[PDB]
């Protein structure tokens, strides 16, 4: 009943070699993987990478794990997977990752009575992306999960995705803050180095900025601070220190909000399309006050030698300019 | 060198890799929970940590003996020479099994088999978020566990007594700045995964966020620049340099709530409760400076009047309505706004 | 051949007992070579030092007559011999390097002599006595003794060349410049028995720019702002309060600054007495003006815009020649 | 404004399978619940499903009926099998976060109409 | 001199189980603590925590390892310690805490030739204590250590400070950037879970906030910012765009001063005694504020109505002083 | 069966503590280097990340064999039981041998005892910085990998090919922000030592900083600012609180640039590029309120001129700012940008 499943597995593993892959001199070993998400925890652009952690599992045939007699499937203990041959599959985009640990390590072992072996390893990896942010954030990312083995080439180990299309699930079950998960993809290729040519599979997301936390932050202070340098069209030229004080003001709040901006992202070299907006909504603050030097030197510096026609001809340009700005922004990026 | 040939009996015909009636039944394992410390909340990685003694229970039939000693209370090194179940936690981010000085693991068997284990564990668990009530919301936190590898068929949890009563918070251990924890809920689950139906126990943990933090650092200053930007209603309407100063500032204050209060917060895409208290409160700051452009395109003159009094402007009738309304408008919508979800 | 002779040396060899356990302390001569200093963390009292650790004892357990005359060998058999048990009685973090084999190091000679290094990194420790900053200096150590072996059992000793410094341009001694090196030996006694200590002093001094193109220079300039106040003209109080008031609000920015990059600590440094008095001739400025406003149109006063034009200038310039020169020189 | 749509059997003898589409709200992170009231004005729990896919059942009903969301199509399937004549009640879907919940009607702030579910004898 | 002493500690490894205390069948064992503090690292208000290293060492005795004809304390290398059993002592506050391991794991066995055997860590702990922040930055707190065995209850084993009053030493050498230790004490008690019985014994440190780097970074400027909101009384009330622009830019420094001091500071529910006094300043600040629009109204809304304007301004003069001085006298005397 | 026969043969009297050929030659690795993301450069930390193959390749004359294979490739279990050349990085600070899913490292054995073993290393390395020109400046990061225990006379580091083909880097995995990967040089040195003489493979990857960043945070809002203070001499001269605003608000903008500034840089003791731009673009700006000053001690009325007594002039000295303060700015940056855009 229960010892003779114990003199089955101390037979099993009598004179086993996990240094040797399954027909080690005849056809390659095909690796068979599933991957159930359970959750993808951060997408961060400063670090440019993302945080993945998923029931990563292999099914492969072993003739040499074959046992007769007993008809169920032996889930044994996590310390035998330290006594067989498991894959060395790894990952390029992996900067740090673990297998957990509590309670025990997250293995498992189930045996199949024709050599089927099931290894399941409960994953959290921090994978890295390289995002094009030219468009932030009104963008589409593409972050992906690069496994392939690492000592076998093609003509060693074999991979595919078990179940075709239907192998990587939960990824409808993400919910993330900040981002929806489009479209994913599972790709089967094999990739060539110098040592040889080693099979590789490829998980691949599609990420869809949601942009509602911007245009609490950074589009409608940026809208309304532009709004509110259009006052001193409507205040006369003879009050000097209200339509300075207010254009002053204005070119003081698009600074702050382009400094407490760029103290949340990283170091790129290029021109976001946030930061062609803001740059856009500072030339709109930044002409409010020009103007009024423009006027300040026509009625009281050119004097001797029109000052309510320039105000009520900017009262409708420059609203409907910026306007026009919107128009144009709103419909390249979106 | 008694009791070691006792535990070397034990250890003869024993495996360590194979359940306890792998080929017969299933294996009840009873569960108790002593929370020490429910640590502290973390709202941007939107997770909690907490530390426990994780409890085991369960008959092992190759274990027994009989000896002088009814129970042994062993070391924790015997304990990786017997068959532990290998429960996970379904929502752990990255937890620590301790083991300063020694491993903290206790194995306690007693005559007829039944095993006693318990470990301490700091587990940093997943709790999913709804924030459209911010600050003023409440939300559970699951602790879910069950087995790794063992189906139904195979391992099943249990609770070593009722629900309710098996899972213990300590009294003096909270940890906890911001939430306050209304009491635990005890209920047990099932799984359909791609290996089978696993039993998976469930602690759901019941915070409710105090908003004591967060009415000093961001309401009370954004209802007090609404109450400033009305002081410009009672300065007189001569003054043009004056109130364009005076407002234009309270809606820089008002950005700088705005974009520092955000940060204190995962980056979620709808709009928290307290992100609605922010843009009434600026458009009443951003009303109060159109108020003086109307005020100022009717002014008429230039200079104020002297006090020994040529004829003088008269106190504007949108001024004196706006002494009426704009205070009046911010009182009704804080009646509106703080009996809308401090009811929920 | 070879293994001949480490299999001989290892036979009845037991790791677990100090040489001469019973006859004389074991005498270790300690090397060093100083690789880098790094970042000397004013906030957390830290500094990172990268160096190679190198030992010297005898073992008369591990003679051999051979042709071979030394054996040099991996970290193999470092697992298999003994080796002192040389901890950093002042790291926090202390991480021997891993890769890609383990880094340590092991000759034997046919007399018994073993040498044994490993390359180490510390991130050791140092009180920073924070007075007359940022013109201060340090003398930041780093100490090692045995751990479970008394003076009785073993006793350290430097070489000829106890501190070898290397380059001193490739550091990351950013704020500090390494001027001097200082070694010792002493005796604590702690509660297990006495314990021979070695000890290296690492003499800090400053590299001061910084501080001057951060604090210093924004300091002294947004007070000559406050200065320009004065050749403003009397009746133009919307102007000169907006010149008072506001100068007030950037000295309120700077002085959070400059506390930000040293630690929290209690007592008042040089840069905070700068900083203070700087903020007083601010405070100053606004206070001439509104004493010179309310006696003149509110009702000598009516020259204390020519007084403060030149005594102003001359109280900054003279507390100047006090700060600069007692505080660096004296 | 969230509308949870139910559908699904009214009249049976035999399995069935009563169904709940969604529809203003995405309930991938909520939990999504089947209740039942019998005349005589007793909401009781039947089914419930986590986000991490974890199915919680009434004592009275664990075993027969068996609950199964889908979080593509936003929808809760109650699966129902060997109806007794005692299960002739209308049965409610709900969609909450439980607060004090899984088990309290009172933690699901989203609901359903009703479908009366008859069995005859 | 060597032979000899290698038969001996080969002879007390042979046969020696160590899944069984001393008197595994019989009475609990005695064991002494002995702490030896090198530093506290960081005390963080924010985390909650402490960093704490220290000696930690170990007196018990064990008749297996008896040896005789050597008077010579027998300190062996760290690796016996694997062979040896030593207590399961845990920390209840320990969040995260490691050995040190350069150049060997800093582990110790002293053995002695009665029994009694030395074991000794040099652990660096990160241990919780949470605060009390309701009188920042004028505060006292303590922070403890939960010394407790896991596996074994009070009827198989004995917790004692060696020399309880000076067991733990290295107190009074803690150099502290914001704290002062006042005092430290040492409390030997039982504690009771579902399982057991067990020992413990907890080292708590009452530490006491210095307060030089909070008159210097947040006192200081909030008195002298509330100054300069005074000098908008010495002015006159026809300078509408001075008096207001004083005001104006004094409510934006008590804002400005608040934000850093939310920034280095945890998120906790209560007015932290520091926002007494900043929220009191800031009162006094937007109190001056309404008094130019008390005098704006009165001389240009009431003033063709025909209620002296500058009586108003020289009543300000003399209480505003007057109440912040009566503020800090109350403020100051509560909360030392 | 057959070749478990044969991997026990070679462990049968193997001894991984000595050098293959130990009295009789000198051990010549050759190594290779496949960089596959050459990651993001810290500079406050002044390191760089970098991502390899580490490629090592030997012969040893004590693994010989005849089966049915030429080249039986192992896992690595076995790696652990053969000598293999202790090669360290010299300026490696933290560095990372990767264990996922299994240790990523593979020996492979031909027949006639060449040794194949690679492993995937995540090695932050040292980079020595020369910030004199920030942000304009150019860097050479280097790699420094030799033995440990083996000097010169026991172990000698190769490359596998010619040695500036060796070092490759791939062509999609750039991971960098500012920097460009201008490709790089690899060396052979001798680092003499206390203990010994030490063979060294040196690899300079050369680096320059991209400058599109700086530019629209640092420059343009300081340009701006200079300008912005310029805006001020287009006014009348008797509008005291307009102009105060002007000035006194530019001085507050340049300051807290030039706090703004320094925080994306190490805490250097000495002034790079970007500190003498800003230092030069506040010399501007105070100097605009120095005019005023200069103004305002020179007005004489308090009354502005009317739309319809004596008034007062348009302030000679204005005019003069006018044209002389946008020329010298302008003069400044075909001065500025002209000299950093070269180094
Ligand atoms: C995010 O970014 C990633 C990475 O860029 C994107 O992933 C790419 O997705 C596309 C679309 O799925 C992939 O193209 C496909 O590749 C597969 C695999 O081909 C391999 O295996 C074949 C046998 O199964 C073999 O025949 C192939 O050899 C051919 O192709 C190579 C290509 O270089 C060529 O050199 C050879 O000469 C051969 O011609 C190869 O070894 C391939 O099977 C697909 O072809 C099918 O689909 C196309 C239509 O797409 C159809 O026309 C064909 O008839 C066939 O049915 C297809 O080429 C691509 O490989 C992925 N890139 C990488 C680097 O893996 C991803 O799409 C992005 N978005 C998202 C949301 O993830
Ligand atoms: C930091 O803050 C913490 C929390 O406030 C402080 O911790 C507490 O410190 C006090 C001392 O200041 C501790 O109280 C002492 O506990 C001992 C324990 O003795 C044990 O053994 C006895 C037999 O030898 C036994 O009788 C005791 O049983 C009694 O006490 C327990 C509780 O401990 C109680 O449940 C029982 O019913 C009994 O009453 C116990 O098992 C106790 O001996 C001390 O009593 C002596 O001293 C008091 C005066 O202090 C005196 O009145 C008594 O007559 C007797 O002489 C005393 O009660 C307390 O246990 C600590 N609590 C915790 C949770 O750790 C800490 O001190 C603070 N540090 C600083 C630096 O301020
Ligand atoms: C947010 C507020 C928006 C207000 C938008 C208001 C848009 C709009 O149309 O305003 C016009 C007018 C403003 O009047 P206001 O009192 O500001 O200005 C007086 C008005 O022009 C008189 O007609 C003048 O006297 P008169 O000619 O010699 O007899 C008087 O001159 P003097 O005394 O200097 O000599 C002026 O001061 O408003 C109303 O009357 C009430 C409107 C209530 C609107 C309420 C809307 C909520
Ligand atoms: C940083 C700048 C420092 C400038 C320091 C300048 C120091 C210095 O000596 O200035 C004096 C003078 C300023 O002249 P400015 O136009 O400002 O002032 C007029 C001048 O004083 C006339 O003499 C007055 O007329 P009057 O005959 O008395 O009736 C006239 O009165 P009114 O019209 O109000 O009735 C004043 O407005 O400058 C120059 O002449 C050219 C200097 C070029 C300097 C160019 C420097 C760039």
């Amino acid at each position: 009943n229960m010892s003779f499943v114990k003199e089955t597995v101390d037979k099993l593993l009598k004179g086993y070699d996990i240094r040797l892959r399954p027909d080690f001199g005849g056809p390659p070993v095909c690796v068979g993987m599933n991957i159930d998400i359970a959750s993808i925890d951060m997408v961060s652009e400063v670090n440019m990478d993302y945080t993945l952690t998923m029931y990563f599992q292999q099914y492969w045939r072993d003739k040499r794990l074959a046992y007769s007699g007993i008809p169920l499937n032996l889930t044994l203990d996590n310390r035998v997977a330290d006594q067989l041959w498991v894959p060395d599959t790894y990952f390029l985009n992996d900067k740090k990752s673990f297998v957990h640990g509590v309670t025990v390590k997250n293995r498992m072992i189930r045996l199949h009575p024709d050599g089927t072996v099931l290894y399941g390893l409960r994953i959290t990896t921090t994978a890295a992306c390289m995002m094009d942010l030219r468009r932030y954030p009104l963008d589409e990312q593409n972050c992906t999960l690069e496994i392939e083995s690492y000592g076998y080439t093609t003509d060693d180990i074999e991979f595919y995705w078990r179940g075709g299309d239907k192998a990587v699930t939960g990824v409808e079950r993400i919910e993330l803050p900040q981002f929806s998960i489009v479209e994913h993809r599972l790709v089967s290729r094999n990739v060539v180095f110098a040592t040889g040519a080693y099979p590789r599979l490829s998980l691949s997301f599609r990420l869809k900025r949601n942009i509602g936390y911007f245009i609490l932050q950074t589009y409608m202070p940026s809208i309304l601070i532009t709004i509110l340098s259009w006052v001193s069209f409507w205040i006369n030229y003879d009050a000097s220190a209200a339509r300075v004080a207010l254009g002053i003001t204005t070119v003081l709040t698009m600074t702050t909000i382009n400094t407490h901006l760029r103290e949340t992202l990283p170091k790129i070299p290029y021109v976001k399309a946030i930061d062609m907006y803001l740059m856009g909504c500072f030339v709109f603050v930044f002409l409010a006050l020009l103007e009024y030097a423009f006027v300040n030197y026509i009625f009281f510096g050119r004097g001797p030698q029109d000052v309510n026609a320039i105000d009520r001809w900017s009262r409708i340009v420059f609203p409907f300019t910026f306007s026009l700005f919107n128009l144009v922004y709103w419909l390249y990026y979106v | 060198t008694v009791f070691t040939r006792i535990l070397d009996r034990l250890l003869d015909g024993y495996d360590n890799r194979l359940r306890p009636g792998l080929g017969e039944r299933v294996t009840e394992v009873k569960t108790d929970i002593f929370v020490t410390s429910f640590g502290p909340v973390s709202d941007h990685d939107m997770e909690y940590t907490i530390d426990v003694f994780f409890r085991q229970s369960w008959k092992d039939e190759r274990l027994k003996f009989k000896g002088p000693m009814t129970v042994l209370r062993l070391n924790n090194l015997m304990a990786s020479k017997i068959w532990t179940p290998d429960t996970f936690f379904h929502n752990g981010k990255k937890s620590v099994a301790h083991n300063m000085t020694m491993p903290n693991k206790l194995l306690r068997i007693t005559e007829d088999g039944t095993l006693l284990y318990t470990m301490r564990l700091t587990v940093r668990a997943e709790c999913p978020m709804h924030l459209e009530d911010f600050p003023m919301d409440a939300h559970a936190c699951p602790l879910k566990f069950g087995s790794y590898a063992y189906t139904r068929a195979e391992v099943v949890y249990e609770w070593t007594r009722e629900p309710a009563r098996s899972v213990v918070v300590a009294e003096d251990g909270s940890r906890l700045n911001q939430y306050d924890l209304l009491g635990q809920t005890v209920d047990s689950g099932i799984v359909q995964s791609s290996t089978g139906e696993y039993v998976v126990m469930t602690t759901h943990f019941h915070l409710k966020r105090k908003i004591g933090y967060f009415v000093i650092q961001t309401y009370l200053p954004c209802i007090m620049t609404v109450i400033l930007s009305q002081v410009s209603f009672w300065l007189n309407r001569e003054s043009v340099p004056a109130r364009t100063v005076f407002g234009v500032t309270t809606v820089l204050t008002m950005t700088t709530l705005s974009i520092s209060a955000r940060n204190s917060l995962p980056k979620v895409a709808y709009a928290t409760a307290m992100d609605w208290f922010i843009a009434v409160c600026y458009a009443f700051v951003f009303s109060a400076l159109i108020e003086f452009a109307t005020v100022n395109y009717f002014t008429k003159r230039g200079y104020a009047w002297d006090g020994k009094s040529k004829t003088f402007n008269s106190v504007s009738k949108i001024d004196r309505l706006s002494r009426i309304a704009f205070p009046l408008l911010f009182g009704i919508f804080n009646l509106v706004y703080w009996a809308t979800y401090l009811n929920r | 051949d070879v293994t001949v002779i480490l299999n001989n040396l290892l036979e009845g060899y037991d790791n677990k007992l100090r040489p001469d356990i019973g006859v004389k302390p074991t005498l270790i001569h300690t090397d060093m070579y100083v690789n880098s200093i790094g970042p000397v963390n004013a906030i957390n009292m830290e500094y990172t030092i990268d160096i190679f650790f190198a030992q010297t004892w005898y073992d008369r357990r591990l003679k051999f007559n051979s042709t071979i005359k030394v054996l040099r060998l991996n970290s193999n058999m470092v697992g298999k011999i003994w080796i002192p048990d040389t901890f950093f009685r002042n790291s926090k973090k202390a991480d021997a390097h891993w890769i890609t084999t383990p880094n340590r190091m092991l000759r034997i000679w046919n007399d018994g002599r073993v040498l044994y290094t490993l390359r180490l990194t510390i991130d050791a420790e140092c009180q920073l006595q924070l007075h007359n900053f940022p013109m201060d200096e340090h003398s930041c150590p780093l100490e090692f003794s045995s751990y479970g072996y008394p003076r009785e059992e073993i006793v350290y000793q430097w070489k000829r060349s106890s501190v070898e410094v290397g380059d001193t341009r490739s550091w990351r001694l950013y704020q500090f410049s390494f001027v001097g090196l200082r070694n010792t030996t002493e005796v604590v006694k702690t509660t297990s028995g006495d314990y021979v200590v070695m000890s290296v002093y690492f003499d800090l001094s400053r590299r001061m720019g910084y501080f001057t193109i951060q604090t210093y220079i924004p300091c002294t300039l947004i007070v000559v702002l406050s200065w320009v106040s004065f050749w403003i003209n009397k009746d133009a109080v919307p102007a000169r309060t907006s010149l008072g008031i506001t100068t007030v609000l950037t000295m309120t920015t700077l002085s959070t600054i400059a506390r930000k990059s040293l630690p929290k600590v209690s007592y008042v440094t040089a840069m905070d007495l700068f900083v203070s008095v700087c903020f007083i001739f601010v405070f100053s400025a606004l206070v001439e003006y509104g004493t010179l406003h309310y006696f003149v149109s509110n009702r000598r006063i009516a020259k204390m815009d020519s007084y403060a034009r030149i005594f102003f200038p001359t109280a900054f310039c003279l507390f100047n020649l006090v700060y600069w020169v007692s505080y660096l020189y004296l | 404004q969230v509308q949870l749509q139910e559908s699904g059997g009214g009249l049976v003898q035999g399995s069935l399978r009563v169904s709940c589409a969604a529809s203003g709200r995405t309930f991938t992170t909520y939990i999504m619940a089947w209740f039942r009231q019998a005349p005589g004005k007793e909401r009781e729990f039947l089914a419930a499903m986590d986000q991490g896919r974890i199915q919680y059942y009434g004592d009275s009903v664990r075993g027969r009926f068996t609950i199964s969301r889908d979080y593509a199509k936003n929808s809760v399937d109650l699966q129902l099998d060997g109806l007794r004549p005692e299960d002739t009640a209308v049965y409610y879907c709900a969609a909450g976060a439980g607060f004090w919940g899984l088990r309290t009607a009172s933690s699901y702030h989203y609901w359903g109409q009703g479908t009366q579910v008859t069995v005859s004898s």
